[PDB]
């Protein structure tokens, strides 16, 4: 039967934990400009500021 | 053989800096 079938699974188990991230997509780091208020974006922390 | 701990045994908890703050 389909259910009794074998299955090839694979569990991908990620941390949300603050230490500094290695693992994530192609996302291009764009220059930096500092005493401005704009939008930023760190390792997936989204804010406005300066 | 025993000995008294005093203050000894306390690291930090997390990994994110805090500063002049009593953190429960
Ligand atoms: C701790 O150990 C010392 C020496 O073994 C003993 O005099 C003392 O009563 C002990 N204190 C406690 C709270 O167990």
């Amino acid at each position: 039967g389909v259910g009794h079938q074998p299955y090839r699974v694979v569990v991908l188990s990620f941390e949300l934990l603050h230490a500094p991230a290695t693992v994530c997509g192609p996302k291009k780091s764009t220059n930096l400009v500092k005493n401005k208020c704009v939008n930023f974006n760190f390792n997936g922390l989204k804010g406005t500021g300066v | 053989a025993y000995t008294n701990s005093f203050t000894r045994g306390v690291y930090y908890p997390d990994k994110v800096f805090r500063s002049s703050v009593l953190h429960s």
